[PDB]
């Protein structure tokens, strides 16, 4: 099992170079994101029967 | 809330489900060894599919509805075209390059499909040569679901090392190795943003990431939740999470607050796959008790 | 005399029945309830819960309405689709019996062609055939009327008691014989039988001879007094009109017998709950859902108002 | 690819009964269903008969009830359709249609040869002009025009509309108004509001030449066009 | 509401009837799970009964069997385990032979690999069948070297009776479930009667809940 290491830590070291955000930037994105389509959103803002065809 | 139609499902058991680009018909597969692709509106099946191997644990539908997927643990990949000549449905070929279970496939493209499987490796596949382009290793568990993004660049797969690896299609390269889990991965969904993705696994706790902050953003859990998380969806517009659950229950949790927004109790059975369309009007939820069905 | 022993049985009867009605209709219900995941025996007990009570409850309807002296304010039309009722309650309960032990013959010995004929569409077929043949028995009987007493009669002609007697042969003798062979096929098929343990054969010998015995007690010294009728009339020892006291002894004879055929009647969906084992565990969670939605234990209740109390 | 090919298109006595059958080969004729389409010798497709898949279904036309009669056989995997009473309007250029249905199914989208058989309310749909004069390379467009709008109260209209090539067998060109069927070009579509319908045919060349139907699906007995003659 | 819908419905009418006929058709057969491991006479057993798992078709008289062999799956079993929760009977060999080999002794193992599938929730009432292999050899070559604990003669049928015994010791949360056992000779003619007899007496056993008796 000391070979599996190898290619192991390589592929740690290859992520050093990851890409960072900041998390409440990062949650900013999920906020921003649900304006965006809230309007064709029909779980918290459902569509009325004559735009709805599921009935 | 409320139930709007019972597909009451096809004959023994159904697995996995996949919604179509069209948003009206889903792909349903079972242990039976049938796959049969289901139209929401009329309540009626379009396609019936056997299948040479039984065993079988996963199903993808394509982007452009030529071609569906189904593959088991036989570790033959099996993708079959919907609109032929003929009118039937064959196999295009055989995928037959790994050691176990294709335990998730997904289709990136029509030419390029994604396969998870047992041998603790993903592989892309062209569908003319039947040979893996980019094999992305690592994984040290059994890759049990992948979830791929809107762009079909980047996706994640999670297996049994209680962490997420990210993966690159076109060189083969491991981009990010997220850890939090507990416990094994049954599930993994990718958010539509193609920003951010949260899973569920075994140990009732549902958790949010981000691909490029790699941190637990917050973890959605109850006291009264023992039961394991078998299925992870997303609403079109955020602010929702629906997921399944071993209590025999699917419930829904605030994407952003994971409040006991929505308790769902149709379902009978342990709820095997959760669905969500690709405008949202509909929640699909498959389970063993041989019973589909769509709510709103 | 008779008017007073009458009218204390029909009080009786009445008494029967209240206790004896909502476990019927629950027993319908509970064969809904178990239709959907269901077996053969699931619908044949469902069509005995739709072929019970509806008599048995309505017998002491027209009790209540007039204490029976023979008084019919109605038109006796309703007295005779009563009797076409109670007649063929009793031959199609008698009969379903007869052929759940022989389904319970043919999955025993024959278990390999059982599972193929155990549809439930095959359950649904023979009970029509069943109760179309009572009626073929029954249309004489609609035809066989002299404008005379129908509730009880005796003669030395004896034509109705012989048209009884051939439908006591008809109905009953086969029966109970065709009812010998299975269970005695199944004592033998058991017990040449060594995986099963001991006590599980035991007990499905107790069960299987319960129910026989009583089917027996009750149906049988009926029968008999049925079938004394063929002698006694033909020899005109057994009637003699003048001599009262031989009508007087069979219609009290009659009665009771009546009363414990009715009683039988009421323990046969009770019948239905009690001698299997997985009775017992479907009962307990009844209970449990019966005490979950009546709330009743209000342990919750309780630890909210020694909170506010303090 | 597909097979469809009919057998003993002949002369029959006026009056007398025949058996036409097209063998076929080479599809899922157990999951298709079956259609008969008229030709008169000169002018005029309307539709004959109808089977469907598992032989439930039988629609016939007013002059078609009960002086016809269709069959199948699966096995041998071919379709027979029976006539007796044969008149003059009987006889027709008979094609053997197959049509499969379901969400996006494209039907009436294989033709076979024909049966040349000689002797001796309901929707109205009428195209404005039967010829259309043109040139190869500009933009023209034929319009039918129906009496009763297509538009289903579920929101999706039923159009379907045919190109017919000088001698041979017929193509479907657009489904459901929206819809190119495959194997032809881009250059066809059809337009139009839910009761008014035109095509729109762009930089024609020497291939498009032929006549032009077009058919109602919204009701069971169904009438196709009368016909359009694009002549160069 | 058109030609287009009746359609339809014939169409879906019609692979609902073309599914019901195949699924009775298919539960006439009887499932077996065969859970050999590794030198335990697989080749032994699928010639009696003449790169994922292997499946067989054997008919014995009037009645079908198919049989599973979970064959080098070289993955986490509790995963696709519960596939088979639906199967009558699992069969399991093995090697009597094996008490001179340490990779942990295999028979050992071979215990912990029996008590773990016999304890777990899925498999509480599924009759268990068990077949030796290599007992002449076992017989011929000896006890120290696996079980000191014995402290028997070296005897076959007395260290047979030992070793079956403690084998059948393993019965944990096995109330309802059944450990059929048999002496497997390895050239014995059909050893497929004990698994005949035994998915026999199972489906009567089984007839007696479906009638609700036992
Ligand atoms: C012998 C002394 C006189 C008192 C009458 C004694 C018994 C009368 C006994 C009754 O079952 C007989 C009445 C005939 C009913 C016909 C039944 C028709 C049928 O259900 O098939």
């Amino acid at each position: 099992s000391i070979a599996q290491a190898r290619k192991l830590v390589e592929q740690l070291k290859m992520e050093a170079n990851i890409d960072r955000i900041k998390v409440s930037k990062a949650a900013a994105d999920l906020m921003a994101y649900c304006e965006a389509h809230a309007k064709e959103d029909p779980l918290l803002t459902p569509v009325p029967a004559s735009e709805n065809p599921f009935r | 809330m409320r139930t709007r139609r019972t597909l009451r499902g096809h004959l023994a058991k159904i697995y996995a489900m996949h919604w179509g680009t069209d948003s009206r018909l889903l792909v349903s597969a079972s242990q039976d060894g049938k796959l049969i692709i289901w139209d929401s509106y009329t309540t009626n099946k379009v396609h019936a599919i056997p299948l040479r191997s039984s065993w079988v644990m996963t199903c993808a539908y394509a982007p452009s509805g030529n071609y569906v997927a189904c593959g088991g643990l036989d570790n033959i990949c099996s993708i079959y075209n919907l609109k032929t000549r003929e009118g039937n449905v064959r196999v295009s070929r055989e995928l037959a390059g790994h050691t176990g279970y294709l335990s998730c496939c997904r289709f990136l493209d029509d030419n390029q499909i994604v396969t998870s499987s047992g041998d603790t490796t993903c592989a892309l596949w062209d569908i003319e040569t039947g040979q893996q382009t980019t094999t992305f290793t690592g994984h040290t568990g059994d890759v049990m679901s992948l979830s791929l993004a809107p762009d079909t660049r980047l996706f994640v797969s999670g297996a049994c090392d209680a962490s997420a690896k990210l993966w690159d299609v076109r060189e083969g390269m491991c981009r990010q190795t997220f850890t939090g889990h507990e416990s094994d991965i049954n599930a993994i969904c990718f958010f539509p943003n193609g920003n951010a993705f949260a899973t569920g696994s075994d140990d009732a706790t549902c958790r949010l990431f981000d691909l490029r902050a790699d941190q637990e953003l917050m973890t959605y859990s109850h006291d009264n939740i023992i039961c394991g998380i078998t299925s992870v969806s997303f609403s079109k517009s955020g602010r929702l999470l629906l997921a399944g659950y071993d209590d025999f229950n699917c419930n829904v949790w605030d994407a952003l607050k994971a409040d006991r927004a929505g308790v769902l109790a149709g379902h009978d059975n342990r709820v095997s796959c959760l669905g969500v369309t690709d405008d949202g009007m509909a929640v699909a939820t498959g389970s063993w008790d041989s019973f589909l069905k769509i709510w709103n | 005399s008779f008017e007073e022993s009458r009218i204390v049985l029909v009080v009786v009867y009445s008494a029967v029945c209240t206790l004896g009605v909502p476990a019927n209709c629950l027993t319908a219900w509970l064969a809904l309830l178990q239709v959907l995941q269901g077996n053969v025996l699931a619908v044949y007990l469902l069509c005995l819960a739709l072929c019970e009570l509806l008599y048995t409850g309505t017998l002491p309807l027209w009790v209540i309405y007039i204490r029976n002296q023979h008084r019919w304010t109605l038109g006796l039309l309703a007295c005779k689709v009563t009797a076409y009722i109670f007649f063929c309650n009793i031959y199609v309960s008698i009969l379903f019996l007869c052929c759940i032990s022989c389904d319970r013959f043919v999955a025993v010995v024959y278990a390999l062609e059982s599972r193929g004929r155990r549809r439930r569409r095959t359950a649904i077929l023979i009970s029509a055939c069943i109760f179309i043949l009572v009626g073929i028995v029954h249309y004489p009987v609609f035809q066989t009327e002299d404008k005379e007493t129908c509730f009880d009669m005796l003669q030395m002609d004896s034509r109705i008691a012989g048209y009884y007697y051939a439908r006591f042969t008809v109905g009953f003798a086969i029966p109970l014989s065709i009812i010998a062979f299975t269970n005695h096929r199944i004592f033998r098929s058991i017990k040449q039988s060594m995986g099963l343990s001991a006590a599980q054969k035991a007990k499905v010998k107790h069960s299987a001879i319960a129910v026989v015995v009583i089917f027996l007690v009750c149906f049988a010294p009926y029968h008999l007094v049925l079938l004394v009728k063929a002698a006694a009339f033909s020899y005109y020892r057994g009637d003699r009109n003048a001599m009262c006291g031989l009508e007087e002894r069979l219609y009290t004879a009659s009665v009771v017998f009546l009363c414990l055929s009715t009683v039988n009647g009421v323990a046969d969906p009770i019948i239905y709950v009690l001698a299997t084992d997985h009775s017992r565990q479907e009962v307990s969670r009844i209970h449990k859902g019966w005490k979950e939605w009546s709330m009743k234990t209000d342990v919750t209740r309780l630890t909210h108002s020694r909170d506010t109390e303090e | 690819d597909v097979q469809l090919v009919e057998s003993g298109g002949g002369l029959v006595q006026p009056g007398g009964s025949r058996k036409l059958s097209c063998s076929a080969s080479g599809f899922a004729f157990s999951s298709f269903g079956m259609h008969w389409v008229r030709q008169a010798p000169e002018k005029g497709l309307e539709w004959v008969a109808y089977i469907s898949s598992g032989s439930g279904t039988i629609y016939y036309a007013d002059t078609v009830k009960g002086r016809f009669t269709i069959s199948r056989d699966d096995p041998k995997n071919t379709l027979f359709l029976q006539m007796t009473s044969l008149r003059s309007e009987d006889t027709a250029m008979y094609y053997c249609v197959r049509s499969i249905y379901y969400y996006g199914s494209s039907p009436f989208d294989f033709w076979g040869q024909g049966t040349t058989l000689t002797v001796s309310s309901d929707i109205v749909m009428t195209q404005a002009t039967s010829s259309v004069p043109v040139t190869p390379g500009e933009s023209v467009s034929i319009s039918c025009r129906s009496s009763k709008s297509l538009l289903h109260s579920n929101g999706n209209t039923y159009l379907y509309w045919f190109l017919q090539r000088p001698g041979q067998s017929p193509q479907l060109l657009i489904y459901r108004m929206s819809n190119l069927a495959s194997g032809v070009p881009d250059r066809f579509s059809g337009s139009g509001s839910g009761t008014a319908f035109t095509l729109t045919i762009s930089r024609l060349e020497a291939e498009d030449v032929g006549v032009y139907y077009c058919m109602q699906h919204l009701e069971y007995p169904l009438t196709f066009g009368a016909g359009t003659k694009l002549e160069l | 509401l058109s030609a287009e819908d009746k359609a339809a419905v014939e169409r879906s009418k019609m692979i609902d009837r073309n599914l019901r006929e195949d699924g009775e058709k298919a539960a006439r057969e009887v499932k077996l799970l065969l859970l050999g491991a590794g030198e335990s006479g697989k080749s032994t057993i699928v010639k009696q009964m003449k790169t994922g798992i292997v499946e067989t078709h054997f008919t014995f008289k009037d009645l079908h069997f198919k049989m599973f062999d979970v064959g080098a799956q070289r993955s986490e079993r509790k995963k696709w385990i519960h596939c088979f929760e639906g199967v009558t009977a699992i069969i399991f060999c093995v090697a009597l032979s094996d008490y001179d080999l340490v990779l942990m002794n295999r028979m050992h193992e071979s215990m912990k690999l029996f008590d773990s599938i016999c304890n777990n929730k899925w498999f509480t009432d599924t009759s268990i069948i068990l077949f030796l292999n290599k007992k002449d050899l076992f017989e011929e070559k000896i006890l120290t070297i696996c079980y000191p604990e014995y402290a028997g003669s070296n005897t076959y049928e007395e260290a047979a009776a030992y070793i079956q015994c403690q084998f059948e010791d393993l019965n944990k949360r096995k109330d309802t479930k059944e450990i059929y056992t048999h002496f497997t000779c390895s050239t014995d003619t059909k050893n497929v009667q004990f698994v005949f007899d035994a998915v026999t007496d199972v489906i009567i056993k089984n007839n007696l809940k479906d009638c609700g008796l036992f």
